[PDB]
């Protein structure tokens, strides 16, 4: 949702993130909003744009 | 039926200017076939004159090659 | 003909004939033979060809001899069968000269107004010339039938 | 334009290489496939206006709207756009048919189209259907093994307006 | 929505060629769909701005076309060599292949048979235009590898000399092709009554009229804005 | 190729393709065949053919290999030799395409200019051209060989 | 291009219906009016001049730096220029008051202005103003009832370009 | 100015300057020395040079000052030798350029329209700058008097 | 076009002010290069093909793969365009600095050329490189006088592409 | 984004080489200008606020119609938008600056912004007379050989608009 | 001559000359008597200068004289002389003219096309030109030498 797309395609993803979301620190909100505030979101639909 | 010869005067009656138009007013040339009807109903628009009009490259009466 | 649009175009670019142009002149002088036998197939069967082309021409539009159509009456009915024939001398001639020159400057260029002046409908002039090509596609051989189906398929295309 | 022996020089000029085996391959493919292409280009060019009689009438059947007041087809005017539109259609899809490759379809119809029809007004929905239609008219002409070449092509300009 | 209309050809934005001296560079709508479409009237006639006196467009001023030229219009060649060893005659050549193409062709893509006509009079500067216009080195770049209207869009600009007003000139040449090809819409733009007003037989065409963005592409560049 | 100055030629008038361009296609496609046989044969002979024109050439022509020529010095010649390997490629590209139209588009529109830029004389371009004709049609039989010389023929005319 | 007459016409065409009372009714006002419209036209008409110098001169008095050096006013190219379209808008407001709507301004006036004068560089708010000074010189020469039925095309051309 | 002319002319036969426009130019680089001397003397003795004119006008034409005179009243006749000062300054641009175009472009085209428009008199117009061509022409010399009185002609012929 | 005499009196006009001092500085500087800038012109003019032979040849050398199959110059035609551009830039960077003003580089060549370049694909930065090419050329040929008024439209060019 | 050293690395991987002499010495040469770039930048990112503010009186004393009622920058909120404009401009050139690169002005600025002005009604001349502004205001502050630099990117944020 | 373009100009945009171009035609005519010896130095030093640019070419380009080369041969090399000596003919007649008509409709109005069918190196005729300016502009002093390498170089250019 998030990339538009799967990024295991290319071995991206936000491990500690993902961490935190499957093992409840944080939820599926706080987990959206800390992916599209990452360094992947803005290389990816910030700078081109 | 391929190129008309055609002598022509046109002058001039919307305006009077001053550069060399001889060559525009009277002037003998040559016109397609095609060309012709729409040449001759353009001129006659203008004013113009046609004095004569020949057939030069064409041969009158072909119904092919043409 | 072949050589009459092969000569216009080289002409015309001020410009001696490509290898494609004298590639398909050769083409053409080469098969004259075929197509010149082809020609005299069709010439040789006048009236089978345009009595044939006529009765399908009626009988799939019965309304052109109905009375108030375009054919009613014998003399009209003749009308349609010169032009029939007219058309047939055309195919023969753009057959000899390889292209579909001699029908355009003779028969498709103005055939629209003529018709329209003469208050001919179009699609039966297209069912007459699709009749015509099944009745002369009939009488020749398989090589040669695709050969004058071709140009009828052009005389059939620039009716309508 | 460009077509497939054209695409086959333009590949391997660009590659800067003579011919191998699969270029071979494939040029042989086009000329086999080539007297069947011509075959359906004449028929094509015999009915082309029957053939956009009946895709016209079969649109205009399914979608009544268009030619009812207030339709995109409703005029004179409106109508006979729609006939030149789908004559333009079927022409040009012949060509690309004929050629052996849809690089004309992008040029001269397909880099445009979507644009114009949306700035006209002209429905996208109801012209990638009467390109069906046009489809499933000629195929039934051309014949089976023909069909299968022209339903590509229509199907190319189907999914350029779509 | 909340604007009236885009200065914009009535088949999109994308149909409007850049206003350069040569190369018919239009946008695509694949390689970046930058697309936006506007419900441009079958009527409506667009804002043209003169490449010369600001008062002598049509729209204002009718007989503008015939108006004297200024120091603010193009350069304007005519042809009045005698129409039955002169510079002026090559010059006019060159001009005529400026206009029509926007560029001097190669050494073999010359129109010779045309320039000899031209140069002992046979034929006017109209004709020897025509005959540019309609040859196959035209056709090839101007004609074959573009979407239809996109052709006529820049044909029409570089024969009359101005963009098209709006959807009664584009529908008629659209027509034109559909019927009788390049060669009708060609000839049909040079049969106009614009045409022989504003460039007779004599005069080779010119630049008469720019786009809003073909204006904005020279007077914006940072050296040809207005300094403040 | 044929089927794409066809195209065009019909496009360019708003019509479909003549007869006699349907029958020009179905010609060029029968003859495919040797077309593909012939271009086997001057790809594989590629090298001897650059060699045997480029001793023939400068044979004919010393003046461009002497002091002061535009070959003068071996970068330059093996320079000449590529050009050569290029209009070879190109004749078996248009005898693929069964036209010149690959030949004019790929190297022959603008090549004046490009060895006017480059001091390279056209006349040499000529007899350059004029030995892989001879060349090549000596490996080739008759019949291919008058196809390979039309070609060869194309080429030395647009550098001439 | 279309009048009220042409717009009723339009609306009972796109519904495919024939002429009811609604219709005479809405053309019958239109014929009322008729009069007014013509008197008003006809005045504007002969006094076209005399308005134009009358708002030129107002404009150009309660903003002088349009005139002087440095304002976008400052040639005689451009103040000619400036008194053209002033006749423009003069000549239009007519026309549109004339039939009746306000098709003609956004179908011959307003369509790709603003990008006209904002490439150009012409001030578009001292535009408006002198299109609010033709309509006060225009208001006393045609009277009121004259006035309230231009208003609304010249404030039509305002909003439009503001 | 000339320089512009001179590229502006060989710009639209996509050329370099040819040798006798290079001459032109030339020619013009050579003069503007002593043309900057005429500007620079016309541009010193603006204000004696409006104040004749405008008196001389004045008494030639008593109606423009006269009440129900266009000029009549201060700031009036304030802007009429305002207007002599815009047209003082663009002979000084045209003397510096070496050609008519920059008072062509400043205060030529549309002039007519803006006068019509002012209801400002053209024959006032040409009589004021015949007035002002007299009095320059008194203050300066002799040899550079021709050139002045060529860009005010230019400028009394385009108002007239 | 706008020289630099123009440019004076356009900057002066827009001003509303006589020349001064320092505009007749201006003059008189632009008026003393004039033999230079005349003599530099018609070196060019001279020796332009010269100098498109040796600019064209450097670039090629140091990016040959422009020429070669798969480069933007791999063809007669497309290496005709590249040197035919290459022709336009020299000529209008010798009526740059014939007028001693920028202007008509930026409303003849660079309106809309960096658009245009990658539109079809051409090489910004090669393009750069080869008018350096051509600035060191014609530096060599006209002496350095005249070098270093070629030099600031050259780069002039370069950045307008860059 | 790409600047400088990522420009030479990316064009030297498109082409698969290591780098060489010219590719060192343009490394080199951004190297050296670093110093100068990041006083620069930090001038201005002091300076900002005063910049903007001078720039935008200067426009707006030139053309007072943006700010009269019906022009575009007429309202707290369109004047605020305006300022904010001239803000992003001067901190993207600042940006552009730094890196030694205009990427990020094509992608980041310009990529789309002309398109929403035509549609916003932002007049892209004044808008370009007020980069100038800037440059002319932030030159003085900055210094000669800062000034040139970010003048290159404020020219080519001004022709980018166009 | 500068009459004669001052002429076409004037009737170009219709208007007795202007006084500028009466002062470049006054300027012409006074110094006549200086191009007079120009053209008279040059006449008297053909020999010299035509066999040393002669010279100058053959060094540069030893292959138009080696066998298979253009030249090669003493009567070719006499042709090619001549040659020489027509141009330096025309650039005398340029001198004695004012500019390069003469050169133009004597020299280069289709003279591509003429060493093209004759297969003369245009590159050889811009070097022997090239060659002629350089032995020319020796022979005479500092301002006349200007003005004849301004010939030389034009008709450089138009070789080229
Ligand atoms: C530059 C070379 C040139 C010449 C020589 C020339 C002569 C010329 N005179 C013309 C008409 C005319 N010429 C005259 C003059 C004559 N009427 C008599 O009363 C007088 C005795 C006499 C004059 C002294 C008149 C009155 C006309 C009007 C035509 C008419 O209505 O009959 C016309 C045709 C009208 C037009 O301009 O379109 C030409 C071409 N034109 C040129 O471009
Ligand atoms: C070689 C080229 C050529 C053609 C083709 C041609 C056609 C032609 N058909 C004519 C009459 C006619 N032709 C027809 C034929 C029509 N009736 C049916 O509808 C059919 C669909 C169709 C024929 C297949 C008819 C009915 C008339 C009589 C119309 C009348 O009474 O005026 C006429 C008028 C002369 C006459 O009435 O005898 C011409 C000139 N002329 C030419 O020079
Ligand atoms: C408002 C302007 C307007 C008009 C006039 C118009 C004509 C029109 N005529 C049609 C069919 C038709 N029109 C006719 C009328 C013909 N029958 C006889 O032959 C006569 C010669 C002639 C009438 C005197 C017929 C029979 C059809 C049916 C044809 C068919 O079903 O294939 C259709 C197709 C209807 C559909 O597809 O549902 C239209 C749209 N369209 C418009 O938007
Ligand atoms: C060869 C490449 C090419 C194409 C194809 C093309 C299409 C095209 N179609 C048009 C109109 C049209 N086209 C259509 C057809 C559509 N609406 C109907 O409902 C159908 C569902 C459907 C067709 C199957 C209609 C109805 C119009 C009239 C639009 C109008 O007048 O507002 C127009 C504008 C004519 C005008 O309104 O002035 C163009 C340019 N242009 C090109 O350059
Ligand atoms: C009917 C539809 C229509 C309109 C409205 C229109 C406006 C228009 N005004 C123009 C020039 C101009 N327009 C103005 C007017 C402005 N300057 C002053 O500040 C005033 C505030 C203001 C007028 C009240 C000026 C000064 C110019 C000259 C600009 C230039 O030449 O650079 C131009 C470009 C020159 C031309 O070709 O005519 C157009 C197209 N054109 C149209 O087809
Ligand atoms: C640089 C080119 C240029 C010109 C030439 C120009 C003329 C000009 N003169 C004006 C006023 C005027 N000009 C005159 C001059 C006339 N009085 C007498 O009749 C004489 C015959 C004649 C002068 C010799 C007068 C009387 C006015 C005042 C008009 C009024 O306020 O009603 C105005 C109105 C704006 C203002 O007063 O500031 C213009 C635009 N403007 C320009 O930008
Ligand atoms: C496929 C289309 C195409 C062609 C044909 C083409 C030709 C071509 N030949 C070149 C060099 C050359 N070409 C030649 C050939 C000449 N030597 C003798 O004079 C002969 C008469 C003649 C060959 C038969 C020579 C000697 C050079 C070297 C020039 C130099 O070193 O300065 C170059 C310069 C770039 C490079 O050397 O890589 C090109 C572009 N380029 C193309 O994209
Ligand atoms: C007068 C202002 C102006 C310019 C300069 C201009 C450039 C221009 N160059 C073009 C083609 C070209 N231009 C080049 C040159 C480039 N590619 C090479 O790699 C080099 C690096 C580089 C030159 C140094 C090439 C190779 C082409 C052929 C590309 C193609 O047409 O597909 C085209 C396409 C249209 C045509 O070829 O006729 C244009 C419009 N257009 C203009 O209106
Ligand atoms: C006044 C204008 C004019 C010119 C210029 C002119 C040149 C000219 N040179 C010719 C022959 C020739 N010209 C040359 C000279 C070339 N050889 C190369 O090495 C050099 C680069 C170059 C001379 C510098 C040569 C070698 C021939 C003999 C060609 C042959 O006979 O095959 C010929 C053919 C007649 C003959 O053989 O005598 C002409 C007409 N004729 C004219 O009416």
């Amino acid at each position: 949702q998030v990339f538009e797309r799967d990024i295991l395609a290319y071995g991206q993803s936000i491990s500690y993130l993902d961490s935190k979301v499957k093992n409840g620190e944080i939820s599926v909100k706080e987990f959206i909003r800390l992916l599209g505030k990452s360094e992947l979101y803005r290389k990816q639909f910030f700078e081109p744009f | 039926t391929r190129l008309f010869k055609v002598t022509a005067l046109i002058p001039s009656y919307k305006k009077v200017r001053g550069g060399r138009e001889l060559q525009n007013t009277y002037f003998t040339k040559l016109v397609e076939y095609d060309r012709w009807f729409a040449e001759q109903q353009r001129i006659q628009k203008q004013g113009g004159k046609i004095l004569s009009v020949k057939m030069v490259a064409g041969k009158p009466g072909l119904n092919t090659g043409v | 003909s072949v050589v009459t649009k092969a000569i216009v175009s080289a002409d015309a670019e001020a410009r001696y004939l490509s290898p494609g142009e004298l590639d398909r002149i050769r083409g053409f002088v080469s098969s004259g033979e075929r197509r010149l036998r082809v020609a005299q197939t069709l010439t040789e069967s006048r009236e089978r060809i345009i009595k044939q082309a006529g009765d399908q021409l009626f009988q799939k539009r019965p309304d052109l001899v109905s009375p108030g159509g375009n054919a009613y009456g014998a003399e009209r009915t003749a009308s349609c069968l010169r032009d029939l024939d007219y058309y047939l001398r055309l195919v023969t001639f753009g057959i000899v000269a390889g292209d579909v020159t001699p029908i355009e400057e003779i028969g498709v260029i103005g055939v629209k107004e003529m018709y329209r002046n003469l208050e001919v409908p179009l699609p039966g002039m297209v069912e007459a010339v699709k009749a015509m090509k099944s009745v002369a596609t009939g009488l020749l051989s398989g090589d040669d039938s695709a050969e004058v189906g071709y140009y009828f398929d052009y005389l059939a295309g620039a009716l309508a | 334009m460009q077509d497939a022996i054209t695409s086959v020089i333009n590949t391997y000029d660009v590659q800067g290489k003579y011919f191998d085996t699969s270029a071979f391959d494939k040029l042989k493919a086009y000329y086999a496939t080539g007297e069947l292409r011509v075959r359906a280009a004449g028929t094509i060019s015999a009915n082309a206006a029957t053939i956009i009689k009946e895709a016209s009438a079969k649109l205009f059947s399914n979608q009544p709207d268009l030619v009812r007041p207030g339709g995109n087809a409703y005029t004179t005017r409106r109508y006979a756009a729609c006939v030149r539109d789908m004559d333009y259609f079927l022409r040009y899809a012949t060509y690309a048919m004929l050629a052996g490759d849809t690089s004309i379809l992008d040029e001269r119809v397909l880099n445009g189209l979507k644009e114009t029809y949306n700035s006209l007004g002209v429905p996208i929905s109801s012209t990638v259907q009467g390109i069906q239609a046009m489809k499933e008219v000629t195929g039934s002409l051309v014949g089976s093994g023909a069909a299968k070449e022209m339903g590509v092509y229509f199907d190319y300009l189907s999914s350029g307006l779509s | 929505y909340v604007k009236p209309l885009p200065n914009q050809h009535p088949y999109g934005s994308g149909n409007d060629p850049l206003e350069i001296q040569f190369g018919a560079i239009f946008k695509s709508e694949t390689k970046a769909p930058s697309a936006r479409p506007a419900p441009i009237g079958k009527d409506v006639q667009r804002i043209l701005i003169r490449s010369g006196n600001p008062i002598t467009n049509e729209r204002g001023n009718p007989a503008g076309g015939i108006s004297d030229k200024t120091s603010l219009s193009p350069q304007i060649f005519k042809l009045t060599q005698d129409n039955r060893v002169e510079v002026n005659v090559q010059a006019v050549i060159r001009a005529a292949y400026q206009q029509v193409f926007g560029r001097q062709l190669y050494e073999g893509q010359h129109l010779s048979v045309s320039e000899i006509k031209l140069e002992n009079g046979e034929i006017s500067v109209k004709e020897f235009v025509r005959d540019l216009a309609t040859s196959e080195i035209f056709r090839k770049l101007y004609w074959q590898n573009f979407y239809v209207c996109k052709s006529i869009e820049y044909i029409h600009r570089r024969l009359l000399g101005r963009p098209t007003y709006g959807r009664d000139e584009t529908n008629r040449y659209y027509d034109l092709a559909f019927k009788k090809g390049f060669a009708g819409v060609v000839n049909a733009i040079l049969d106009t009554m614009e045409y022989a007003e504003v460039f007779g037989d004599d005069v080779v065409p010119y630049e008469r009229y720019v786009t809003p963005a073909g204006l904005n592409l020279r007077k914006l560049r940072a050296g040809t804005v207005p300094t403040l």
